[PDB]
């Protein structure tokens, strides 16, 4: 929080906490199936799935094959998107809406057209 | 005796015919899932049915990859051998 | 109509609406109708329960060590073990009724009674 | 030695897998045990209701509801595991049993033991107090046919009064997956508890003399079911601990095998360049 902002450092620590919980739960998910988790543990995994997907990006190296342009996401837009996404403000969207997407305005564009 | 899942080829799919890619692409995933699940071989009744069907599949794929010496299979024959496994006809 | 509940020691084994229910008790056989006095009674050792149903065919039960209880709103049968006529086996029940152990001979006769014999 | 350390890493890396497997199996079995507890719960509640109605109508002169004139002996039923690896589960059970024994012998009753589970049967084989009867094969999956026999044997030892003046059960009460304790309950003689505000066939006394042996059986069955849930919950907790300890052992051994690898190579070089410098 000395080099990056306090907001950046908080958001990145929450994203790591969620992905650490999901990495611990993936054993239960594989062995017992999702139904073995509580309502709160499945409420976490529903977010964690969408967070790990939203770390994927349509990038200028993929423009060779998909033909769709590679996206740049500003640092402030990245922080503000993961701050909303970790608080769960996008829990109602399907996981497919978050694959290979170029920031929050583009998330809305994909989700409304899916 | 090939220890798959530490053994690797950096050339990858470019060295396979299309029939071998379509048939065997899932094979590494099924053997990595079986290599996780083998610790539950003692609890096959308690294990969830979705992964019980990965454990018995993995055991039948590991049998499928065994081969006597001086018996090399032509690609036309091992495409069909891997097909028996990954498409579940061995199940 | 009767709210009938057959509750086993380990399971809530069956529940539904009924028009009528018949059971055999240590005070002879007894039928219960949609209005009945509040009752407690122990079933016989070789007991059967027959439940009349409005939506389908009647339901047939074999019961071990059951206790009938009735209140104005519902009938509760509290049971150690129970088996439907659709799940009893005629050879197994016949072999159990031939056994020398009194409880096993009772449970054999009970499953034979649910099978109409 | 690097060969020894590599062997110990291979060992600990198999043990980490085998304890993680059994932590996940215990995480399944606590859900199965809670399902069997909640499936048995409505029967226990309705026998309790029927017993309160019959006792309200009864004269209450039944043997299981009266204190014996001489407190000659007390029966203690101790519920414990057959399988191992459960961690402190059996230690807590047997510590609550030995607290109960210190209390009973302080009142003036010598306890006589009934035991469920092979581990307490081993503990009371080592400590020279006898066990009157035991059962072993079902502590992880208790069926009602087992609790029937246990409660028959306990009640027959009470009514024999060679017999006991009271009897108790010692077991762990599952209250959450994160919280269990060993508890001791007096099963007989039962208290009666008067509280503020039916036809019986053939008679309320005849039913009450038939139903109390069944109530003791359902209260023993509910104790075996909560014991089996808390066994699985302690096996989960203790096998999570054994997995984290096997991972901290793989870490410490991997660090030692690396320090030995680097020392073996450094030493081998030092000997080679020493032999080049000598020539």
């Amino acid at each position: 929080p000395a080099i990056v902002g306090d907001e950046h450092y908080r958001v990145a620590q929450e994203v790591i906490r969620i992905l650490q919980r999901y990495k611990d739960l993936q054993d239960i998910i594989a062995i017992l199936g999702i139904d073995e988790l509580s309502e709160e543990d499945k409420q976490l995994v529903n977010r964690a799935r969408r967070i790990e997907r939203f770390l994927s990006q349509n990038m200028m190296a993929a423009e060779q094959f998909t033909g769709q342009p590679g996206s740049t996401v500003p640092l402030k837009e990245t922080i503000e998107a993961f701050d909303k996404l970790t608080k769960g403000e996008f829990d109602h969207l399907p996981e497919q809406a978050f694959f290979l997407i170029g920031g929050l305005d583009d998330l809305a564009k994909k989700a409304e057209s899916l | 005796a090939i220890n798959v899942g530490v053994s690797v080829s950096r050339v990858g799919g470019a060295a396979q015919i299309k029939a071998m890619k379509e048939v065997a692409g899932s094979l590494r995933l099924d053997l990595s899932q079986y290599r996780e699940l083998e610790a539950f071989a003692a609890f096959a009744s308690d294990l969830d049915a979705a992964s019980k069907a990965q454990l018995d599949r993995g055991a039948r794929l590991v049998e499928l990859l065994k081969q006597p010496q001086y018996s090399p299979l032509a690609v036309e024959e091992q495409v069909v051998a891997i097909f028996l496994g990954t498409q579940g006809h061995l199940d | 109509d009767l709210n009938v509940e057959i509750v086993a020691v380990e399971r809530e084994l069956w529940s539904g609406p009924a028009t009528f229910v018949f059971t055999r008790t240590t005070a002879g056989e007894i039928g219960i109708l949609p209005r009945h006095i509040p009752l407690v009674a122990q079933l016989v050792d070789d007991a059967m329960v027959r439940v009349e149903r409005e939506g389908e065919d009647d339901l047939r039960i074999a019961v071990d060590g059951g206790f009938l209880s009735v209140t104005e709103e519902t009938v509760r049968i509290l049971v150690e073990n129970a088996q439907f006529e659709s799940e009893i086996d005629a050879d197994a029940a016949k072999e159990d009724a031939a056994s020398d152990d009194e409880r096993t001979a009772a449970w054999g006769r009970a499953r034979l009674r649910a099978l109409g014999q | 030695t690097l060969r020894e350390l590599r062997g110990r890493i291979r060992s600990a890396g198999s043990i980490k897998k085998i304890t993680k497997a059994q932590e996940l199996i215990a995480t399944s079995r606590i859900a199965k045990a809670q399902a069997r507890v909640e499936a048995a719960r409505p029967y226990a509640a309705e026998i309790t209701n029927m017993l309160t109605e019959l006792a309200g109508a009864s004269a209450l002169d039944h043997p299981l509801l009266v204190e014996r004139k001489q407190p000659k002996r007390a029966g203690v039923l101790v519920v414990s595991s057959d399988r191992g690896l459960c961690g402190a589960y059996n230690a807590n059970v047997l510590r609550r049993a030995e607290e109960l024994f210190s209390l009973l012998r302080d009142e003036g009753k010598d306890p006589v033991l009934y035991v469920v589970g092979r581990k307490a049967l081993g503990y009371f084989s080592f400590r020279q107090r006898t066990v009157v009867e035991s059962w072993t094969g079902f502590s992880e999956r208790p069926t009602y046919e087992n609790a029937r026999e246990i409660a028959d044997t306990l009640v027959n030892a009470f009514m024999a009064g060679l017999g006991v003046d009271e009897l108790h059960i010692v077991f762990t009460e599952f209250r959450s997956m994160l919280s269990q304790t060993a508890v001791a309950r007096r099963a007989a003689p039962m208290e009666v508890e008067y509280v503020g505000e039916y036809s019986f066939e053939p008679d309320p006394e005849t039913l009450f003399d038939a139903l109390l042996p069944r109530y003791i059986a359902t209260r023993v069955y509910a104790a075996l079911l909560e014991a089996a849930a808390s066994e699985s919950a302690s096996r989960r907790r203790a096998m999570k601990s054994a997995t984290d300890n096997a991972d901290d052992l793989i870490k410490a051994l991997t660090l030692a095998a690396n320090r030995e690898r680097q020392a073996q190579i450094t030493q081998e070089i030092s000997e080679i360049v020493g032999g080049a410098n000598a020539l």
